[PDB]
RNA sequence: GUCAAGUGAAGAAGCGCAUACGGUGGAUGCCUUGGCAGUCAGAGGCGAUGAAAGACGUGGUAGCCUGCGAAAAGCUUCGGG
RNA sequence: GGGGAGUGAAAUAGAACCUGAAACCGUAUGCGUACAAGCAGUGGGAGCCUACUUGUUAGGUGACUGCGUACCUUUUGUAUA
RNA sequence: ACCCACUCCCGUUGAAAAGGUAGGGGAUGACUUGUGGAUCGGAGUGAAAGGCUAAUCAAGCUCGGAGAUAGCUGGUUCUCC
RNA sequence: GGGCUCAAACCACACACCGAAGCUGCGGGUGUCACGUAAGUGACGCGGUAGAGGAGCGUUCUGUAAGCCUGUGAAGGUGAGUUGAGAAGCUUGCUGGAGGUAUCAGAAGUGCGAAUGCUGACAUGAGUAACGACAAUGGGUGUGAAAAACACCCACGCCGAAAGACCAAGGGUUCCUGCGCAACGUUAAUCGACGCAGGGUUAGUCGGUUCCUAAGGCGAGGCUGAAAAGCGUAGUCGAUG
């Protein structure tokens, strides 16, 4: 099974209509002021304010 | 599966090459024929 | 459907499922934290808890329980001589999960397992 | 002796494609297709050049149906009322009286009650 | 002032790298970093190297500051593609394409 | 002010058309390194004194082309310069 | 891979390099577009936007509405499924 | 083992231009197999199916006659009167 | 179709009106005749496939042209305006950076949307199917810009009349070491049968060569055949022995 017509570029994109990004959800450590995924272990290390992986 | 191509140089070289042209009328034909095409390779 | 049903297939058949959370088990109990997949770290709370329960009485039949659950002297000696006085007095909860951000090979879910008191 | 095409077809083309403008998908960017619709186009726009001429004379005898039945006739008992007495005003003025100038509306339309009877 | 940093073939897909871009237009740099630093997307890792370029050449050709500049401009053009062979099942030889792309990012005060 | 009835902009996930600027691509123009066809001549053969055609070598430095042949991008001599 | 600097008459002549078309893909702006049925235009036509010539103007868009079933070929005859 | 290919299912833009899994037949023989050799295009070879003769067979492939022939199908490019 | 019934049905009569690219009006073009030895007037025409007849546009080259235009910007490209009944022409902004060609003639590889046309580029399907045996992974450490895949360690699993080790054929440097990751590897790659460079293969006894022959080949003379050749003696090759 296959098109009878090739799709136009406008009915291209209006598929498209449902494939942006999400953007995660940030939040910032207090021990240090670090930008990290929330409820992640932040990449320097920390989660809320205690050193856990300790590099 | 057995495919066509079964390599045997000797063989090769005996139904192919260079003295087995020779040997005959038409194989020095098949040599003036590749010699004035210009063939970079003559026989195999 | 799975109504009510417990456990995760991680795509294995359930001899690998076992042979690896045992492994996994051992592994976390030698060094203390380990960094695996989320959905793994979820499931290996149910296999290395109840065997931090077990290793609290010191018996020679719990230490051949533990043996059979683990197949590793190593992990056994562990678990009797340093994990099961150390959590003598916490009521279950030996373990905790923390969630480090994906792997880059795949973006699979990461979480951090430590043993509570020190990893 | 050897003649490239490139020059004077692209020529060609780019005339076609401009008077394409505007217009939706392939039928303003491909050539096969834009040379298509200018010749539909063509075609509508000669045989509207007749229908523009029937439709506002359309517009223009209902306007004055309109405008007549304020004043009591119909619009073909008007017309017929307008030859009686020779009045010559056409349909298109008959009808931007009727809207824009509606005492002279009707003082025609007085003129063409009184020729009737 | 604007500057501009441009990454030409990008080994990517235009497609693909646009879903990115359209994340960090009209951003302030620092945002937009902090959202391609936590991005699942292979595109986010080309485009925040892109992006802190575009934000050196403003601090050092221009002499900026970080916290004043925004992305003013992104887009992804396509760039040149490759041409592969993949064989398929009964000796039918399939053209694949190996997609590339030109990241452009602008940052400006303004 | 309250209520009722009537009317009603702006707020686009995306899309269209136009315009501007790009990207891709390599058309067009201009160009020529190479061809095509004649005209006038030349030469009309080369080879067991080893041909046509090659292989492998040959250079300060890897490869390939050209030349050359263990005397190997060359040796002797006679002219030109 | 770029941003400057520099070279150059010219670098959007930067080595995939003269010119640099089209398909095709983008970004920006203007207008339109989420109660609406079909060859997507054409006739009429409001509004909005832009520019001056400041409304009998130019450009862009175009609500709403009349009419309207591509082209080639082949055929007695083709929207023709 | 090895040779084979009876059934089903899968696969059918396949892992595969004939396979795989599970079953199946022969398995000291008119057996299977390696190396080398002989026979070929109106010719060969055939425990015979018009089978096979390099994924090509009721007459292989390749080049030439050759731009075969085609009362057939398709296509045939700027403008106006 | 809505709806319609002393009709918005049917029968008869009448007066109106609507209605086409028909007719008339107004402006324009063109054909043929006639008058004009003129510009032009008059009349009648002017749907059209196959097809006949007539009149043109444009493109490349030659002559006109050792001319004319052109770096104060050619051809080409891209917009705008404007002219003609049309093919088209002309002027100009930008780009471009060295060529172009008036006029009138002469020659043609002279005009493309179709031919399941040919070549290249790029779309749609669609970021979809798939990522090639369902033997299987887990963790720790290192290195690295970056590690699910590389190296090491601890575990787990798979083959084991092979998925281990060889000889032959076939291939030909793929072998090892250092450096490296663009492309190749159906993902990433620091890794590699990948890129760059260097190194590496040592025989009286292994295998060839050499000796000997099988099938079979070639074959001095010879016999045969239009030619080319065919067959074959003496011989000489030819291992799989
Ligand atoms: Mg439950
Ligand atoms: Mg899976
Ligand atoms: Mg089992
Ligand atoms: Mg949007
Ligand atoms: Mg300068
Ligand atoms: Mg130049
Ligand atoms: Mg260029
Ligand atoms: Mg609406
Ligand atoms: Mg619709
Ligand atoms: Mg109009
Ligand atoms: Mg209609
Ligand atoms: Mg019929
Ligand atoms: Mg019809
Ligand atoms: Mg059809
Ligand atoms: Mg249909
Ligand atoms: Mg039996
Ligand atoms: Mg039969
Ligand atoms: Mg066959
Ligand atoms: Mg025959
Ligand atoms: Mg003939
Ligand atoms: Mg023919
Ligand atoms: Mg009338
Ligand atoms: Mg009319
Ligand atoms: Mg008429
Ligand atoms: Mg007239
Ligand atoms: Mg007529
Ligand atoms: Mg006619
Ligand atoms: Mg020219
Ligand atoms: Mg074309
Ligand atoms: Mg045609
Ligand atoms: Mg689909
Ligand atoms: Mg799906
Ligand atoms: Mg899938
Ligand atoms: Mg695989
Ligand atoms: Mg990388
Ligand atoms: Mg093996
Ligand atoms: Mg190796
Ligand atoms: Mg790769
Ligand atoms: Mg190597
Ligand atoms: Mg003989
Ligand atoms: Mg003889
Ligand atoms: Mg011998
Ligand atoms: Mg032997």
């Amino acid at each position: 099974a296959v098109q009878q017509n090739k799709k136009s570029r406008s009915a291209r994109d209006m598929r498209r209509s449902h494939d942006a990004l999400e953007s995660n959800a940030l939040s910032v450590e207090k021990s240090t002021g670090e930008v990290h995924l929330r409820h992640h272990v932040s990449p320097d290390g920390f989660y809320r304010g205690r050193k856990v992986v300790d590099k | 599966m057995k495919r066509t191509f079964q390599p045997s140089t000797l063989k090769r070289a005996r139904v192919h090459g260079f003295r087995a042209r020779m040997a005959t009328k038409n194989g020095r034909q098949v040599l003036s024929r590749r010699r004035a095409k210009g063939r970079k390779r003559l026989t195999v | 459907m799975r109504h009510r049903k417990s456990g995760r297939h991680l795509s294995r058949t359930s001899a690998h499922r076992k042979a690896m959370f045992q492994n996994m088990a051992v592994s976390l109990f030698e060094h203390e934290l380990i960094k695996t997949t989320l959905p793994k770290a979820k499931e290996l709370r149910r296999v290395a808890e109840p065997l931090i329960t077990l290793a609290k009485e010191d018996s020679v039949a719990n230490r051949r329980l533990a043996f059979d659950r683990t197949r590793s002297k190593a992990a056994v000696g562990k678990l009797f001589n340093d994990l099961g006085k150390r959590y003598a007095n916490r009521p279950g909860g030996y373990l905790r999960i923390l969630k480090c951000g994906f792997r880059a090979g795949d973006n699979a879910p990461m979480a951090y397992v430590e043993l509570v008191d020190r990893p | 002796a050897r003649v490239k095409r490139g020059v004077i077809a692209r020529r060609r083309h780019k005339k076609i494609l401009k008077l394409a403008k505007g217009y939706y998908g392939a039928r303003s960017r491909v050539f096969r297709v834009a040379k298509q619709a200018v010749i539909k186009a063509g075609q509508y726009a000669y045989r509207d050049r007749r229908q523009r001429k029937r439709q506002f004379r359309a517009l223009w005898i209902a306007r004055i149906n309109a405008g007549a039945r304020q004043n009591g006739l119909s619009y073909s008992r008007l017309i017929a009322g307008l030859k009686k007495a020779a009045i010559e005003i056409d349909r298109k003025v008959l009808a931007d009286l009727a809207v824009n100038e509606k005492a002279a509306f009707t003082a025609i339309v007085e003129k063409a009650k009184a020729s009737l009877a | 002032m604007e500057v501009a940093a441009k990454l030409s073939g990008a080994r990517i897909s235009a497609q693909k790298a646009r879903l990115v871009a359209d994340q960090i237009r009209g951003k302030k740099v620092g945002e937009a970093l902090n959202l391609l630093a936590f991005s699942s997307k292979k595109a986010a890792e080309i485009m925040k190297k892109v992006l802190e370029s575009a934000v050196a050449n403003a601090e050092h050709n221009e002499g900026a500051d970080v916290d004043d500049l925004k992305v003013s401009t992104v887009f992804v053009n396509e760039g040149r593609s490759l041409k592969r062979i993949m064989p398929r099942a009964k000796g039918r030889a399939d053209r694949i394409v190996k997609r590339s792309c030109h990241i452009t990012v602008k940052v400006a005060d303004k």
